[PDB]
């Protein structure tokens, strides 16, 4: 049947158990009130529910939002539309300073009498509140060892002129803001791309090449504004592409019925990346497979000015990717790798990972604690047979 | 409308360098009439104005 | 401080229940501002102030909001008497602090007698932060790396001893209650290499 593991087995398990069981047989014992349509348990709202909300009823009221157009002169005599009831002449309430009411932007105003009583935050729509990350994922540095040279260039890009807006100044010149990664696939660019992220310091923007094609006019455009008006809002802010070979690849006109839409967009990122007043403080990590096929303007520098690819790695590369993938997991204290590298002329950093976590698969299947050295030598073996009479290769 | 460098008359085809003075197409360039403006000093000033200084999370509020 | 009993407590403060010596409601308004210094919780003992200025009479309570509106925010740093250091062991932290939390029973014990220990009652704070190189000459700003604090008890050889990575500073910072910062780029932490805020930094090029 089975037997005991570790010496008390179940006899910590049910322990455990019951009096897991028991804290739920306390709360319906003491009657819990639960499945009101969306409220709040009444042990915490019940001392909240007193006039500490009256207060939150009577000195706040309703607050209607609206829409500022322009001011005048020697007085705020100001033009707001709600946003499809009218349009109005209104003042600002007592309440506020005749400073931060400046145009275009969203107020709370008084339903009753129509005056003016709180500057709002613009509008910003959810679309591209989601692709703003919002977090840094764990990824050091150190994880992307094999491109010595690339993560060089792209240090010299996107931190050092950040973190020290010093030389630059004593020598005077201004970084290449413009950096796009190219290579083949499964090979470190995007661990680049969370590794830079993760010591990022900067409100750094994720967008997805795709997410931008849609079923109405100009409304991917739309998008590109907020995107830039995001940025210039959020100072020192980063801006990630990835496979853009969806949105302007080529101009193709002969027979001119193909791909427009999505072709203008492009032009809208041509313009508001650069032309006529220029962004200030951003910066454009890009990346693609086949950047072989693209408009020549993104290729003017400026907007594309640096070309790192990340390479195959020889035979050292794949080395220390077994360094990297390797040391992240439970083997004996016999380890050699060069033996491995050595067996695998080529194999990227992804595979490297398989040949890694397929090592621990035969104990996991044949019921070890850790994969042991010798059973990571099994784990190669039907790795470099199997890579050796691939499916595909 | 003349150049200084040269003294030959243009017109409406001279130009108006930083140093405040008209040239022709030939002395235009900054070399060619010994411009004594520090294009460097606007330089450090500029990319200073330019340039956010970053600030790592760090000894923020109280 | 943490958001948990930082909303819990005042859903048994802001409703004071005054028919009490209310001035217990109002004393654990003084040590509900007793979280890690500095905090977004001026909303919440600036809002209470503001319930508090004509309720919750200044007669008796005038110095009590202001009192501990500024306990956080004092030198904007340095409390430490938690009876933790390191990571968890013990150290004083009670014979000073306790008697204030004893002396806080109710009245008049914030009249005459009181005010012996309620202002200084408790003072073994130990400063804050940790950020310091110590390198005999005392120069030295070694790249440091603010994290979270250490959750790791036993999972595997390769785990990560932190994880909010983001963060690194150099010199003088914020040591936090959930801070464990080790560091990067082997400059050497020789000395003790289980934290404390004076490492000596014994410098050396171990295979850098
Ligand atoms: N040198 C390396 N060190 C560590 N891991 C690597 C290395 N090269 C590749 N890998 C692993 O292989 C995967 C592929 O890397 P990455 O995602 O950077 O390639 P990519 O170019 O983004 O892929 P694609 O071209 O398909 O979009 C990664 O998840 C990574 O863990
Ligand atoms: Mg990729």
């Amino acid at each position: 049947k089975t037997y005991g593991q570790s010496t008390y087995s179940r006899q910590i398990k049910q322990v455990e158990d019951d009096i897991q069981q028991l804290l739920k047989k306390i709360n319906e014992l003491t009657g819990i009130k639960e499945s009101d349509t969306g409220l709040a348990p009444p042990a915490l709202w019940d001392l909240a529910a007193d006039k500490q909300t009256l207060q939150s009823e009577q000195p706040l009221q309703v607050a209607r939002c609206t829409k500022i157009i322009n001011a005048d002169s020697e007085d705020p005599k100001y033009i707001i539309n709600v946003k499809q009831f009218a349009k109005f002449v209104v003042d600002l309430s007592d309440q506020v300073a005749p400073t931060d009411i400046e145009e275009g932007m969203r107020v709370g105003v008084d339903r009753n009498k129509y005056q003016i009583h709180i500057p709002l935050p613009p509008k910003i729509d959810p679309t591209v509140t989601m692709m703003q990350v919002e977090e840094k994922p764990d990824v050091t540095y150190s994880d992307v060892g094999g491109c010595k040279e690339q993560i060089e260039k792209l240090r010299e890009v996107v931190e050092t002129p950040l973190l020290h807006p010093e030389r630059f100044v004593n020598l005077g010149i201004e970084p290449p803001k413009g950096v796009l990664l190219f290579g083949p696939p499964g090979t470190g660019k995007t661990l680049c791309a969370r590794a830079v992220a993760n010591r990022t310091d900067a409100c750094f923007i994720r967008v997805i090449g795709s997410e931008l094609v849609q079923k109405y006019v100009g409304e991917g455009a739309r998008m590109v504004r907020e995107l830039f008006e995001m940025a210039r809002t959020k100072k020192a802010c980063l801006i990630f592409f990835d496979e853009i070979d969806a949105i302007g690849g080529a101009r193709f006109d002969d027979g001119a019925g193909g791909d427009n839409e999505v072709q203008r967009t492009m032009l809208e990122l041509i313009n508001q990346l650069d032309g006529f007043d220029p962004r200030g403080n951003i910066k454009v990590l890009m990346a693609t497979n086949r950047p072989d096929t693209l408009d020549p303007a993104l290729m003017r520098p400026g907007r594309l000015d640096r070309k790192i690819e990340f390479s195959l790695p020889d035979l050292e590369g794949r080395t220390h990717i077994f360094k990297i993938h390797a040391r992240s997991m439970s083997v004996e204290r016999d380890i050699r790798f060069e033996l491995l590298a050595r067996l695998c002329p080529n194999s990227t950093g992804a595979e490297i990972r398989s040949v890694c976590t397929e090592a621990g698969m035969f104990a996991i299947r044949a019921r070890r604690k850790i994969a042991t050295e010798k059973d990571f030598l099994e784990a190669v073996n039907k790795v470099i047979k199997s890579y050796a009479k691939f499916s595909a290769t | 409308n003349r150049c200084f460098m040269c003294r030959k008359k243009v017109g409406l085809t001279g130009f108006d360098c930083r140093c405040g003075n008209l040239f022709c197409g030939l002395h235009r360039y900054s070399d060619k009439h010994n411009c004594p403006y520090d294009y460097k000093a606007e330089a450090a000033a500029k990319i200073r104005k330019e340039n956010p200084v970053v600030v790592a999370e760090k000894i923020q509020r109280i | 401080g943490e958001p948990t009993l930082r909303r819990a407590v005042p859903l048994a403060l802001a409703l004071i229940s005054v028919s009490n010596p209310r001035l217990n409601i109002l004393d654990t308004l003084s040590k509900f501002s007793h979280d890690a210094d500095p905090e977004v919780s001026y909303n919440s003992i600036f809002a209470m102030g503001m319930v508090g200025s004509g309720t919750n009479n200044a007669r008796l309570a005038a110095m009590l909001r202001q009192l501990a509106q500024y306990h956080a925010k004092d030198p904007n740093n340095l409390f430490m008497v938690r009876l933790a250091q390191g990571l968890t062991h013990l150290g004083k932290g009670t014979l000073t602090l306790c008697p204030y939390h004893s002396d806080r029973q109710l009245m008049s014990q914030v009249a005459v007698a009181g005010l012996l220990t309620v202002l200084v009652s408790f003072l073994d704070v130990r400063n804050i932060i940790l950020g310091k190189s110590h390198y005999v000459l005392y120069g030295l700003v070694a790249a440091m790396q603010p994290r979270m604090l250490v959750t790791f008890d036993e999972e595997l050889r390769p785990l990560p001893v932190s994880v909010r990575v983001g963060q690194a500073v150099d010199v003088v910072g914020q040591a936090g209650k959930p801070k464990t910062i080790t560091g990067f780029q082997t400059h050497t932490t020789p000395v003790l290499l289980a934290h404390g805020e004076r490492a000596e930094l014994a410098t050396e090029e171990f295979l850098p």
